[PDB]
């Protein structure tokens, strides 16, 4: 079957030039186009560009104005996509894609490559409780922080039911904040310990927060 | 965005 | 030259229920390809050439059209069928549509909102931050307003939702209001207001700073 491997994610400066690379199996590399499209939240799925392997051709989404390159190595069934001066506009996920056998759908995804274009430096985050608000609210919010992800669980994984751990938000800062709650019975908030478990492991941060009404 | 875009063939040959 | 436009935007059913999303031309396109996209994966090729399954897609599915309407059809409507659903065609600028969300439709259900002021240690480092919590609503569309002392704010704050719970197919959200904490110990009423379906009017969860 036909299979296409892209490379892993990348954290990237603004200015840089990225390189992300897209394994193609199952088919004659030589004889399909390898396809590029960007994903952002909010802006749906766009056409970048394509690269016919070998032959040298190579066409583009003109609103790029020529920061992407699409070029192919033969000998080891790979294309490459370069996108050179980043910025917080680039930061997606990126795509690579083929035509199916007897059809032009894309028949063929790469699992996807995450870009994050971002100036922010490695920051542990600081772990603040949600203090208890028939049935009660709790929580811990995790608060500047770089890079994603975080680590939450609740009683070391014993407290499940009624926990909603939300998705980071990004703060014009450049760090994360995430919230995570639990809802429970008001009545067991004076036998039943909750404790938020925090792991943000770039910056070696693990965190244990008991939370309880405030005196 | 696909506007330069290979083309492979598929086309609907049209009768009207 | 083609415009492609998916209505609805957001799309409801519930549980066996039969579920039709249109994909609208702004002139005749002779075939529709659809891509089924579920949170953190890539999206899938779902129906291609209008009307053809891709391997592995269930019976319950099927396409068609022509001209300039094409459509994507559930015979019933299952649980695992919750998922964005793009219309695409090479002819169209864009080449993919918007995207068709499609949720799991339950009875409308209010949130519960729950303040919470910044936290002692919070105020040690120069910033308070103010969090209100929505749990457990029906359906995903809520407002929420953050007034101090009255005064109604804007830009300062952030907002994230949880996707829709498997068990009872609701949502709930996060918001958070951010101000130094000079700006903080110079008011003292702060108030989270909730705008909901469910609501019939506004409801406002709040608290007095050192109260």
């Amino acid at each position: 079957q036909v299979q296409l491997q892209q490379s892993g994610p990348e954290l990237m400066k603004p200015g840089a030039s990225v390189k992300i690379s897209c394994k193609a199996t199952g088919y004659t590399f030589s004889t399909s186009w390898i396809e590029w499209i960007k994903q952002r939240p909010g802006h749906g799925l766009e056409w970048i560009g394509e690269v016919l392997p070998g032959s040298g051709k190579s066409n583009h989404n003109a609103n790029f104005k020529g920061r992407a390159t699409f070029t192919a190595d033969t000998a080891s069934n790979t294309a490459y996509m370069q996108l050179s001066s980043l910025t917080s506009e680039d930061s997606a996920v990126y795509y690579c894609a083929r035509e199916g056998s007897n059809n032009n759908a894309l028949a063929y995804w790469g699992q996807g490559t995450l870009v994050t274009v971002s100036a922010a430096s490695t920051k542990g985050p600081s772990v603040f409780p949600l203090a208890p608000s028939g049935t009660a609210a709790l929580g811990c919010l995790v608060k500047d922080y770089f890079p994603e992800p975080v680590t939450v669980s609740w009683n070391s994984g014993a407290l499940t039911s009624g926990v909603h751990t939300f998705p980071a938000v990004l703060q014009s800062s450049g760090l994360y904040s995430l919230s995570s709650v639990v809802t429970v019975p008001s009545s067991s908030l004076g036998t039943q310990t909750y404790i938020c478990n925090v792991n943000h492991k770039p910056s070696n941060t693990k965190v244990d927060k008991k939370v309880e009404p405030k005196s | 965005d696909a506007e330069f875009r290979h083309d492979s063939g598929y086309e609907v040959h049209h009768q009207k | 030259q083609i415009v492609l436009t998916q209505s609805p935007a957001i799309m409801s059913a519930s549980p066996g229920e039969k579920v039709t999303m249109t994909c609208s031309a702004s002139s005749s396109v002779s075939y529709m390809h659809w891509y089924q996209q579920k949170s953190g994966t890539s999206p899938k090729r779902w129906i291609y050439d209008s009307s053809r399954l891709a391997s592995g897609v269930p019976s319950r599915f099927s396409g068609g059209g022509s001209g300039t309407s094409y459509s994507l059809t559930i015979s019933n409507m299952e649980a695992e069928d919750a998922a964005t659903y793009f219309c695409q065609n090479w002819r169209s600028s864009p080449t993919f549509g918007a995207g068709t969300k499609l949720e799991l439709k339950r009875t409308v259900a209010a949130p519960s909102v729950f303040i919470f002021p910044p936290s002692d240690e919070q105020l040690k480092s120069g910033t308070a931050s103010v969090v209100c919590l929505l749990n457990n609503f029906y359906p995903r569309e809520a407002k929420v307003q953050w007034k101090v002392d009255n005064a109604l704010q804007s830009g300062n704050s952030q907002e994230s939702v949880t996707e829709q719970d498997s068990k009872d197919s609701t949502y709930s959200l996060s918001s958070t209001l951010t101000l130094s904490k000079a700006d903080y110990e110079k008011h003292k009423v702060y108030a989270c207001e909730v705008t909901h379906q469910g609501l019939s009017s506004p409801v406002t969860k709040s608290f007095n700073r050192g109260e």
